[PDB]
RNA sequence: UCACCCUCGA
């Protein structure tokens, strides 16, 4: 709902009906990892 | 500011029916005008029509008419496409006698004081032998077309307007800096009461007192032109 | 061909290709399968010269 | 040969016209392509290439 | 035939010709300066292209170029913008969309190039399919829901004729077509209502025609009576003069037949204006048609759920039977195949029965103009069942429509086959390109010769207790052809005598004197020496006349076969 | 994120077949099985998943969730392909004990061969920790997936990343989660390192104070030129004296909107056939999106010229061009350089630039001159870099290295200059524009704000997509996004006395109402369900006059804006979000009367930016010679492009006003000659009966017009 | 050729009547090309036969004049 | 069958419906419509042609110390409703230093145009920020997009703005049908701009249809 | 301009 994970972000309110256990990791770490 | 040259010429086709163009318009005003021109054109001309008739014998089987051919829906079929012209506001009643074997045409109707008949060659309907058919009429002004409206008398569709059918097309044809400008190319067919130009005229007429309504409400700056 | 004829291998090929042409429902006038079977058969091989 | 030289498996194809020395009557409709010449077929026949074309003399009086 | 052409390609592709004709005026003094007020744009050159442009055609080509239709002759209109803007029905042809093409454009020089585009190349010179004859270039699919929507007959629309109830008369008759226009205008008269109307200028049906008047003549002004819409009258208006009332809902198989007549008999300029004026109506009432998607016009079938359940009922059952080790493993495997198979078809009988004549989805399917019922099952019904990478039938289907959406599992097992066929095709194209460049190849030296190679040779085509029972292959086959032979039968009568075109009317009369076989002329027996003889070859499909002698007949026939490469599949 | 099946050490491209392309069962949560090019790479590039990341073994590993005793915990087990096919996972659709456990008897899982089944709760060892865990970043952006096919939703994956940046960006009002996620990480966005409050905010820089007492700035990239041409602005999106915290974004980039992604905007569109200009996936447009910049975006390119050491001497870069206008010059510096902010047009001249003639093609009528006159110093040409055609803009920038000065320049080369040409692209016909569904197509026309049907109150629609379109491809996603956008621009107030509907009680939490232009976010498969759609449709809030203009069937009442009688029938209509593809009119228009040849077959150039012609191609022949135009062909293939006297030839006659000449032979044909006899092949071109003909011609045909233009 | 609606430019004259005047459209195609340079030969050798419109391709003039039968041919 | 008559509503000071009627029955779509068609398109107002900016030669670059850039002040300055007397071009100008924000009240108009929204935001300036901008306003119809440097005899520093000269914000109508004697009764709904009232629209759009129309006769 | 390779478009 609130996605308040990030500061400051705008407030999308999301029809998700089920909880997110994980968060999506690094999208470059593939590259940074290296 | 100003846009000027929008001249307006007309192609004859027939005596009845001729196409008009008015050329060059700027991007906009090629359908502000197209549509309203039609419609003006179709239901705001004054025109006089038939609106009840009454046979006798026919009264209560309205399926065929003995000593004609003809059903009564042909009858009345024929009846609508008759032309004429009345100057007394309120319904004036014509009447149509003939007998004996033979066809009836427009010229047999006997008009009351003030109605023409324009299209006396006509067919109503023909005679067999030992045949004889009396009708009366109901004829008053009015405008457009409108449906079936003493026992006896069925109403018809009244086809109130001088002109039958008006189709329009837009076109471009501006300069090679422009290329967009459109161009109005009316098809208008009428009857004999008027010629499509008089027809044209009227509306025009009708039409600019209708903005002329609109223009009194402050009487100021708008799109000049040079040719009218 | 060599059974019956080279007037028969013509309407043999040609009715296998407009067959499998016609199971996916396209229609080629059988004229064209035919101006391209012509030419499948326009040599003979030579036994003794 | 320049037909099937232009087709398919070219290095074959010439190396077997140049043994038996072969020369192409640039008949076909590609070979004319290639040579740049009118084709042999539609407007490009002879029939109708060659046709001559003159007003009559009842026109040519007007 | 006509081309939307932008004005800045035109102006570089006709420089020459404008810095002549710019030279020919005095705007520039020298040729080098009219080079010079070419290449800075200055605004005299524009009028003065109007003028270079006027009635000297171009070529359209849009690759890949399958048969020759893909590229085309067009007399170039200057256009604002700077793009092209091709007609909507010449389509089909080129296989052009508008989801991103491109074409391009070359300008003949010569006047034999430019005779050759006038002439052979026109755009409304070809309107027919030269593979099938068929016609292209007739409405395409938004055309026709506009035609399938203003013929179609409503039951109890507005202004429906009614006949007459004891005092109230019929109401339901119009002396003129234009008496009923000026019902419509106002909110009394459908145009989908069915009336009656006296018609003054258009030729009734065979059989109101020859009970009316005589079989041999009907004239304009000739009134006669019919019971239609006024949209079919609308509709026939746009159809020639001489041609007969059709009064009939337009599927895009009646239109299709209506202009493979006349092409068949009327001449071509006829048949160009007409699907001209087809496509104006077709665009205007399909713009009035109210055709639409939402959620709602998507319906789902009401007994899904109950269906499903006792399919996968079934299927639990095979699951326990091989369970105990009887039934065989890929016997498991078709038989929940055919399990669901028999699911999915069922789900689908039970949308159809439930979706409404008028939906716009069902209207859209059914009147031929874009789609098939496979898709409305996928869409509002069910999936069914995805392919395997390896090509197999996965024995779980997907239940799930995708108004309902796919679940996780579902939308990756979907990808499988997705892919699997995005990637056959690639390899299904070049396969079929290949194959066309041999058929061109070999063919390529085949061209009509001489007129007739007088051979009485041919081949025999069947054309058919004791009734009729037509052959299928009468199109591909029988149509087309000449007679090498005149039909006799018992009792024979001169029915068709050799050398005949064997069109529809030929081919009509010969089936019903009892003729079941014919023998007919062929290219395969055709006797030249070198090439081909017009009346062995048959009427070339393009034109429909006896083929011409210039005609490279190997090229047409290897691009025939060729174009529809990439719809053959396993 | 791409993962690329071709390179050294990996097969080669002839090696890819058909079943290394497929989706393998092992790709699920690694690698995204809609995200990959549509053609000849298809299948052999593919993004990584959102959640999976690499092996230090270089495998790719999936997170999931460990079930112990039927239940769900918030252990997360990475695992590989092969530690996976030991265990049956879960799907991420599942119904759950509030505790934890599966309510439902037998769920379907993924199976070790990875065919679909069905199996209890107490043997699920792993569940997916979430929905679009198969799904890359740019597929998991278009909503309501799962109601699109693998086809479209492809393209529309794939278009997402084609969207051109717009002069000011607008987040999507329907959406996912993922703009805000993958702006932030995708890096062209402006992010606080560290707690603080902003000290200062310029157009050119933020500096901010952290509670360190440090200070931090973050410079502006301003009107910067990307790879592609598209231009990456940044602006900033906080205030002087805001008190940020680590890791939110303080200023946008260009694409994103207050942090994020935002490829297009939100148009007002009609779904419904109008009068054959939305014909076969066109698109018409509203007036407004040119008049109010709606679609305009920001193109630069860059020019660049050197002046180097030839053989006759040194290149010079400077104003001074013979035989050139002062009027021409006039936007030129001292240099011989365009001046900044000057507009260009095609031809116009950006670097003057002269270089040593050789005098060896010195005209005849010049060495009169150079005779005469006795010119002796200065014997130059004009080589000066001119503007291509069909392109104009605004000067930007210039960059200048020089010789004279320490730069590091390549052999030879004295000078280099670079001039940077911005132009602002309004919408246009012929531009792209597409959905995130895969719903694509160019602008057929774009009708002024009156012609467009307008709502009841007066509001024309921004853009008409064409009925046929929707319901074959199976992208209806895109009616869904649709209908909630029309709810969320709208906005919408439930009833809640005696509330809680059965339809709304199931997911919305405080979706229960939302002001107008509110931003939602449909996850991909755990989106709004049609239930929810249906309902939000129904309780839409009315306008300010009171209407409520779209009914619950999402559709509206229009009027024709041409005639202005209404049209018969609702159309759906909504807002949808559009982008801008980067396919314009403006890059893809080309035509050429004459131009450059290729020095060895003397066939025309090819390429727009070469100035080539049109390859009439093989099968093109084949169609010309099936309609049997001769004359067309042969004009086609000898004047138009190899016959080296014929194409001046065909020229000079049309200047002239004359008829056209015969063509010659294509010079094409003498290079394959040369090529044969190159072979150890003796070919020979024979008379009609005599031998070889000689295939090369004197050079004495050329003099007698250019002595007697000489007056002789 | 019966009622139709007047042609509009290149299809002005219609091919069916011009089709009636030669044996095979090829033969049509070098008919005009030959007159129409003919005629522009004549402006710099014999017509235009009819009246030349307000700036007419010498082609569409070659056209107009077999569509008379104003000039013959012989392949 | 009375003649026709037309009456004023108003709802707020640049808002106004208006009622016509006696109108033929199916007729008043087409004259709600051809009215409509004519506010938006042709009614003529004044706007700024081009702008000029005293640090910057070109559109794209930054003022120092301003938060916006030179563009998105441009598309700030597209927001500007201006009224003119002049009908001809005339100069703005516009002097601020900050720190303070800048609007369209802090722009000193010359004598005869109107600036009709001062509270609307232009550009954010601090301690160093410093804009000085003249802004050439005229009088047109329509919507004429930036008229570019080599049309005109315009100078490097001069940035032409696209001018959108329309007053008119929103039109549209609804109709009355009314069923022995049938009439239409028109209901037209004009909104615009301060610039102009909804009277002085529709009576310059009526003007302009009359001299139209006039070419029937 | 020549040759590769790469990523795209229908
Ligand atoms: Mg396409
Ligand atoms: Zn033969």
């Amino acid at each position: 709902s609130s996605n308040n994970s990030v500061p400051g972000a705008p407030n999308r309110v999301s029809f998700a009906k089920l909880r997110e256990p994980l968060e999506v990791p690094g999208l470059l770490d593939v590259q940074t990892d290296s | 500011l100003i846009s000027q040259r929008p001249t307006l010429s007309e192609d004859v086709l027939t005596d009845n029916r001729s196409q008009f163009v008015i050329e060059p318009l700027e991007p906009g005003f090629g359908y502000t005008l197209g549509n309203s021109l039609r419609r003006t054109l179709l239901s705001s001309i004054p025109g006089a029509a038939v609106t009840s008739i009454r046979i006798d014998g026919v009264l209560h089987e309205f399926t065929t008419v003995p000593g004609v051919k003809e059903d009564v829906t042909e009858i009345i079929l024929n009846l609508k496409s008759l032309v004429v012209s009345s100057e007394e506001d309120e319904p004036v009643t014509m009447y149509l006698r003939k007998q004996g074997p033979g066809e009836v045409t427009a010229g047999d109707i006997v008009p009351p004081a003030g109605v023409t008949v324009h299209n006396p060659g006509m067919h109503i309907a023909t005679l067999n032998d030992k045949g004889k058919l009396e009708v009366e009429l109901v004829v008053e002004r009015g405008r457009g077309y409108v449906p079936a409206v003493e026992i006896g008398r069925i109403p018809v569709d009244s086809i109130y307007s001088p002109v039958l059918k008006v189709t329009y097309k837009v076109d471009a044809t501006r300069v090679e800096q422009r290329t967009d400008f459109d161009k109005l190319i009316l098809d208008v067919e009428t009857k004999n009461s008027i010629s499509p130009r008089d027809a044209l005229a009227s509306a025009g007429k009708t039409l600019v007192e209708l903005f002329g309504l609109a223009r009194e409400l402050n009487v100021e700056a708008e799109g000049i032109e040079i040719g009218p | 061909l060599r059974v019956q004829g080279p007037r028969e291998v013509q309407i043999h090929l040609v009715r296998e290709v407009q067959e499998v042409y016609r199971a996916q429902g396209v229609s080629i006038h059988d004229k064209h399968i035919e101006v391209i079977v012509r030419q499948m058969l326009r040599r003979v091989t030579i036994i003794d010269s | 040969w320049l037909s099937a030289a232009s087709f398919q498996e070219t290095t074959r194809v010439l190396t077997d016209a140049a043994i038996n020395c072969r020369s192409d009557k640039l008949n076909g409709l590609k070979e004319n392509v290639i040579i740049g010449k009118l084709i042999p077929a539609g407007t490009g026949i002879n029939r109708y290439r060659n046709i001559a074309v003159q007003p009559t003399e009842e026109a040519r009086a007007a | 035939h006509q081309c939307g052409l932008p004005k800045l390609m035109a102006l570089e592709l006709f420089k020459p010709f404008v810095m002549k004709r710019l030279v020919d005026l005095n705007h520039a003094q020298n040729i080098k300066s009219a080079k010079r007020m070419v290449e800075r744009q200055r605004p005299q050159v524009w009028d003065v292209l109007e003028e270079v442009i006027a009635e000297h055609p171009v070529l359209l080509n849009r690759a890949p170029t399958l048969h020759r239709l893909g590229i085309q002759a067009f007399e170039p209109m200057l256009v604002e913008g700077k793009a092209i803007q091709l007609h909507p029905l010449v389509c089909e042809a080129f296989n052009a969309d508008f989801d991103g093409d491109q074409m391009a454009v070359h300008l003949p020089l010569s006047a034999e190039a430019q005779a050759e585009a006038r002439i052979l190349m026109l755009s409304s010179n070809n309107i027919l399919s030269p593979a099938s004859g068929r016609p292209l270039a007739m409405p395409r699919l938004d055309m026709v829901t506009g035609l399938y929507y203003l013929t179609t007959e409503v039951p109890g629309d507005t202004g429906e004729y009614q006949p007459a109830s004891g005092d109230h008369p019929e109401t339901g008759v119009y002396s003129s077509p234009a008496e009923a226009i000026m019902a419509a205008d106002r909110g009394v008269l459908s145009v989908r209502a069915k009336i009656k109307v006296r018609l003054t200028q258009l030729r009734p049906p065979v059989e109101i025609e020859a009970e009316l008047f005589g079989h041999s003549g009907w004239q304009p002004g000739d009134a006669w009576m019919a019971e239609t819409t006024l949209g079919r009258v609308m509709f026939n208006e746009l159809l020639p003069l001489g041609y007969p009332f059709v009064n009939k809902q337009m599927h895009k198989k009646v239109q299709a037949a209506i202009i493979n007549d006349l092409a068949e008999r009327y001449p071509m300029i006829v048949v160009a204006q007409t699907v001209d004026k087809l496509k104006d109506a077709g665009f205007y009432w399909a713009t009035r048609s109210g055709v639409t998607v939402s959620m709602a016009d998507v319906l789902v079938p009401p007994r899904k759920k109950e269906i499903l359940d006792h399919y996968e009922e079934r299927a639990d059952k095979v699951e326990k039977q091989f369970q105990r080790g009887a039934l065989n493993h890929d016997e498991r495997n078709e038989a929940l195949v055919e399990i669901w198979k028999e699911a999915t078809d069922e789900v689908g009988q039970a949308l159809r029965e439930h979706y409404p004549d008028d939906n716009p989805i069902i209207t859209i399917v059914d009147s031929g103009a874009t789609g098939n019922f496979t898709q409305t099952r996928t869409l509002a019904g069910m999936k069914g069942l995805v392919t395997n990478p390896k090509g197999e039938f996965i024995p779980r289907p997907v239940k799930s429509s995708f108004r309902e959406g796919l679940t996780v599992l579902e939308y990756f097992i979907n990808t499988h086959g997705a892919r699997k066929g995005l990637a056959d095709t690639a390899l299904r194209t070049a396969d079929s390109g290949y194959l066309t460049r041999r058929l061109v190849d070999v063919s390529q030296d085949v061209i009509v010769r001489e007129h007739d190679c007088q051979t009485e040779r041919g081949i025999v085509v069947e054309l058919a207790d004791g009734t009729l029972i037509r052959d299928p292959y009468i199109e591909t086959s029988a149509y087309a052809r000449t007679l090498g032979t005149d039909a006799v039968d018992e009792a024979g009568n001169v029915i068709v005598e050799r050398g005949q075109d064997l069109g529809d009317p030929e081919i009509d009369a010969l089936l019903a004197a009892g003729i079941t076989q014919v023998k007919v002329r062929s290219v395969l027996t055709c006797a030249t020496s070198t090439g081909v003889c017009a009346t062995c070859y048959g009427r070339s499909m393009a034109t429909g006349k006896l083929v011409d002698i210039g005609e490279a007949v190997g090229i047409v026939a290897a691009q025939s076969i060729g174009e529809p490469g990439t719809q053959l599949t396993m | 994120r791409r993962l690329s099946a071709l390179g050294p050490g990996g097969l080669s491209r002839e090696r890819a077949g058909l079943e290394v392309r497929d989706v393998h069962p092992s790709h699920y949560g690694r690698m995204c099985p809609i995200e990959t090019p549509e053609g000849p790479n298809i299948g052999l590039i593919g993004s990584l998943s959102v959640y999976a990341r690499v092996n230090p073994f270089g495998f790719i590993e999936t997170p999931y969730r460990k079930v112990v005793d039927g239940v769900v915990s918030d252990e997360i087990v990475y695992l590989t392909a092969d530690e996976e096919d030991r265990h049956v996972v879960a799907q991420a659709n599942s119904p759950i004990d509030a505790d934890g456990r599966f309510v439902e008897p037998r769920v379907l899982v993924r199976r070790k061969a990875g065919e679909v089944e069905y199996v209890p709760s107490s043997e699920v060892d792993y569940m997916d920790v979430s929905p679009r865990q198969m799904v890359s970043v740019a597929t998991a952006m278009i909503p309501f997936l799962e109601h699109d096919d693998a086809n479209r939703a492809l393209m529309g994956a794939n278009m997402q990343r084609q969207a051109v940046p717009l002069v000011r960006s607008e987040a999507p009002l329907v959406g996912t989660g993922m703009e805000l996620r993958a702006a932030i990480d995708a890096g062209d966005v402006v992010v606080a390192e560290e707690s603080g409050v902003i000290e200062e905010v310029s157009a050119d820089y933020i500096t901010v104070m952290h509670d360190n007492g440090t200070r931090r700035t973050y410079r502006m990239r301003k009107f910067a030129r990307s790879n592609h041409g598209t231009c990456a602005n940044q602006c900033p999106i906080v205030d002087a004296g805001d008190r940020v915290e680590a890791g939110q974004v303080i200023a946008d980039g260009p694409c994103t909107d207050d942090g994020e992604m935002a490829l297009g905007k939100n148009l007002l569109v009609a779904i419904m056939p109008w009068e054959g200009h939305n014909y076969e996936d066109a698109i018409i447009l509203s007036n407004r999106l040119v008049e109010e910049d709606v679609l305009t975006s920001i193109h630069i390119e860059e020019h660049e010229i050197d002046a180097r050491d030839t053989k006759l001497g040194a290149e010079e870069i400077t104003r001074d061009i013979p035989n050139i206008s002062d009027e021409v010059l006039a936007d030129l510096d001292e240099r011989g350089i365009v001046r900044i902010g000057a507009e260009v047009r095609d031809g116009d001249i950006l670097v003057g630039k002269v270089t040593p003639k050789g005098e060896t093609e010195l005209t005849p009528e010049e060495r009169l001159l150079r005779a005469i006159f006795g010119e002796k110093a200065r014997e130059v040409r004009d080589t000066s870099l001119k503007v291509p055609h069909g392109e104009s803009g605004k000067v930007i920038g210039i960059r200048v290295f020089s010789r004279e000065d320490e730069d590091e320049l390549p052999a030879g080369v004295n000078e280099l200059v670079r001039v940077y040409v911005a132009q602002k692209r309004k919408i246009s016909d012929g531009d792209k524009l597409a959905g995130r569904h895969g719903n694509k197509g160019v602008i057929g026309k774009i009708l002024p704000v009156e012609d467009m049907p307008f709502l009841a109150d007066g509001t024309p629609v921004d853009i008409i997509l064409n009925t046929h379109g929707v319901p074959r491809r199976m992208n209806i996603g895109q009616i869904l996004e649709t209908h909630l956008g029309w709810c969320a621009h709208s906005g919408w107030k439930v009833d809640a006395a005696k509330g809680v509907p059965d339809w709304a009680a199931r997911l919305p939490d405080e979706l229960l109402e939302a002001q107008p232009n509110a931003i939602v976010s449909t996850p991909v498969f755990d989106g709004a369900q049609e239930a929810e759609l249906q309902g939000l449709l129904s309780c839409t809030l009315p306008n300010r006059d009171g209407d409520v203009l779209v009914d619950a069937d999402g559709k509206a009442m229009l009027f024709d804006g041409r005639s202005g009688e209404p049209f018969p029938y609702p159309v759906t209509v909504g807002y949808m979000y559009i982008m801008k593809l980067h396919h314009l009119v403006d890059d893809k228009i080309h035509a050429r009367s004459t131009g450059p040849y290729s020095m060895i077959t003397q066939q025309p150039l090819g390429g727009k930016a070469q100035f080539g012609g049109q390859r009439f191609g093989e099968m093109e022949c084949w169609a010309m010679q099936a309609y049997g135009a001769a004359y067309t062909l042969q004009e086609l293939l000898t004047i138009k492009s190899d016959d080296t006297v014929g194409r001046v030839k065909v020229y000079e006659a049309i200047v002239k006003g004359e008829n056209i000449p015969e063509p010659g032979i294509p010079e094409s044909f003498k290079v394959l000659l040369k090529e044969l006899q190159s072979l150890c092949l003796n070919v020979e071109v024979l008379s009609s009966d005599g031998a070889a003909i000689e295939l090369r011609e004197g050079e004495d045909e050329d003099l007698e017009r250019a002595a007697a233009n000489l007056g002789i | 050729s019966g009622g139709y609606d007047t042609p509009l430019g290149i299809t002005n004259p219609p091919i069916d009547e011009l089709l009636d005047r030669v044996s095979s459209k090829y033969a049509l195609v070098i008919y005009a090309a030959k007159r129409a340079r003919q005629i522009n030969d004549y402006y710099n050798y014999v017509g235009p036969l009819v009246e030349p419109g307000l700036q007419e391709k010498p082609l569409s003039i070659a056209l107009r004049e077999i569509h008379a039968d104003l000039l013959e041919h012989t392949e």
